[PDB]
């Protein structure tokens, strides 16, 4: 879920 | 599961070492190398043809590869093309079963693709390709959510975010290099992967 | 499978052209490669496409690897009476100024200049074609030939000046160098 | 005793290779070693055939040496410091010289009177580059440092393959020595 | 994105490639090895060719060593044995040839002698043919023109040598000669 978020923030 | 080489290739080989033949064993040679897995027949026919074609006119392959890179725009459409291609057919890759969350997953797997398919067309307008990132991230949050909901079937978890992360890996690329083609390959990727989960579903 | 499909595409929309250029000055090559890339593509379909993504990502490889070829232009300036004797030289000279190409392309002037330093030694060396043409066959055809990629190589230049891209520019000069050692062995 | 004399070079010119790489790459090293001690145990004088052929080939490696040296041009600015300062002023570009002179050797090597001629610019610019390392050496330490022992020596390196060019005409070690130091000089500027 | 790698293709493969007829399986061991190799290492390839490249010497020394070893006799009617010697002979003059080659005059000399020695190799096997039922020269005939080919080479070989200075050529041609020299006496005696 980490990278997830990560990739929507970016 | 190797190529073989004849006494003829063998000798066009040796006789052919000036330095504008470097790319037929620069570029070439680890092409060949690869497909000889995939494709023995091919990559052994083609090797074999590059090599003489090279021998008898030293500078042969060198022309080819710089007439392929002029042709760069022809292959980020083409890219553009299958990308688009990608979503379609909803009805075979999908779960034949007519349920309650084995039709929703369906549903939200229909979604991603489609808005990985339109990237070509958003990529253009900074503002809407950021507002296609953030709704790719929505499709994927939303996806892996639906199948939570409902070990090989772990690997393709496992895939599916590793392609997932590559995807945005080469999206931080491209905001360095303005190389499209990389992004719609990349999708393309994905695409299939996301193909690949339902596949599991159906077995 | 008698039907094409999409995914072979890049076959005829970047290989065939590649082939039917090629053709023009090499036909067993031509003849022998799109035979086999046929070949290939029918067993296969989407292998075409394979191979030109893979040359695709060797792009940067490519391009460091021409310019050097162009460098290197420099050491291959023997290769292969007196209006002889200036022939032989005014041919040197032109491959050597193209083979500095790589160092004065980054600058304003320097590069203005040796721009102006080609088109004096491609005249030169033209004008001393004629001074073994007009005084002692198969020759024509090359001049024709030569005099084309010296045109090719002036369009080159003007389009990098809008591009600001160099390949396309050592290519260009690398052809050139080879019309005029084939020039130079046309007798 | 037991093994042929055609055997020899993977004891003569293998070994001595793979025990240099082990200093680097013991794994790499191993596994070609084991590679080839089963190869050659198979097959008496296949490492000499593969030596051959190699040596067979060495104007590959005479033109790819020549044009890694003529590419360095490029690279010359490669490694600049961004700190300002006429201490870091003369050292940025005492190195680029050095690249750029080192770079045109190619074009020299063989007009052998202004090859002489040329010589001398190196050296110069060797002297002038060492000048300025000894000008901040100990100006700033202990764990990066040993920079400055290898310049040294790869630039005598050099001298002495330049001396065995006129003895040999091999200009390829030339070729390969130019290379080293400007690695070596790039090496330096990346402490920083 | 950039060619660290190069020599892996353009010098090792082809190296592997050219080998395969002498043994196929080796030649894809350690192709496979410095595939891998270089994978994890780029540079290591071109560090170990120039390496070996480093050590010409020794590896001529070598070469001349085998040359010399060549001659003497290898084991495996009037002209059964009285064509051995201008076999014997022949591969005697390429054995000495490491020791007259740094010496033009007795090297013009050397030449002289081998072009000598095949050219009356070349007779005492052409005046041979006779004795073989001529229905049956198939591996004879064939055996005269690949000796030929080497021969052939062998003096291209020579050309090249004071165009280059590149004595290792020589010695390695010389002893292709000799192994074809066998070939030769090992066709004629079967």
């Amino acid at each position: 879920d980490a990278l997830l978020a990560d990739l929507e923030s970016t | 599961g190797h190529m073989r080489m004849t006494m003829e290739e063998m000798k066009n080989e040796a006789e052919t070492t000036s330095m504008v033949s470097m790319p037929l064993y620069a570029v070439m040679y680890p092409v060949f190398n690869e497909l000889e897995r995939v494709n023995l027949s091919a990559a052994q026919t083609l090797r074999a043809a590059f090599i003489k074609a090279e021998k008898e006119n030293p500078g042969l392959t060198q022309d080819i590869i710089m007439k392929i890179l002029e042709k760069k725009s022809v292959e980020v459409n083409f890219t553009e093309s299958l990308l688009r291609m990608a979503a379609d057919d909803v009805e075979e890759y999908m779960i034949e079963r007519p349920e309650p969350e084995f039709q929703d997953l369906n549903e939200k797997a229909r979604a991603l693709k489609q808005i990985l398919s339109k990237i070509p067309d958003e990529i253009n307008d900074r503002v809407r390709f950021l507002q296609t990132i953030k709704d790719i991230a929505s499709a994927i949050k939303e996806l892996l959510d639906t199948v939570n909901n409902v070990r090989a079937l772990e690997h393709q978890k496992k895939e599916f975010v590793k392609y997932s992360k590559s995807f945005s890996d080469t999206l931080k690329t491209y905001f360095k290099d303005g190389k499209a083609i990389n992004v719609f390959v990349s999708a393309n990727r994905l695409i299939h992967q996301t193909n690949l989960i339902l596949q599991t579903f159906k077995t």
